[PDB]
């Protein structure tokens, strides 16, 4: 019942928009600002490019 | 500090100052690709016909 | 005559460029870094999106 989950407001899933994009001849470059807020931890396995 | 250390005037001439500074500390006759350091000149024989 | 206004250099109005923008199907997202410098206070009523 305690010390596992938050009682506070918090999203389970976040979505990030590219900060910089570059559509080229044979490739595509996407840049993001992956932000991990305070009191949070992120398991990379749970990320993916939509 | 958020205070800007840079304080300029329309009255100042940075570009020229740099031109004159270079001449005082070295041989403006030498070229240096890195800074596009290649002084403007003219053919003496063109400016003054002999 | 004292303790009201600054003697120091300081802009009255600042303009911020978006750090991240996202033009979508039916909406637009704009992100800024609203910075309040030291020795300054900002009244939100005085802000607006140009």
């Amino acid at each position: 019942t305690h010390d596992v989950t938050t009682d506070r407001s918090q999203r389970l899933t976040l979505r990030f928009i590219p900060v910089d994009r570059e559509d080229t001849a044979y490739s595509y470059k996407a840049r993001f600002t992956l932000a991990v807020g305070d009191n949070r931890v992120l398991d990379m396995a749970s990320t993916y490019f939509d | 500090s958020q205070l800007n250390a840079v304080v300029d005037l329309q009255d100042r001439n940075t570009e020229l100052s740099y031109q004159l500074l270079l001449d005082s500390i070295g041989d403006r006759t030498r070229y240096f690709s890195m800074w596009n350091q290649a002084v403007d000149s003219y053919d003496p024989d063109v400016r003054i016909i002999e």
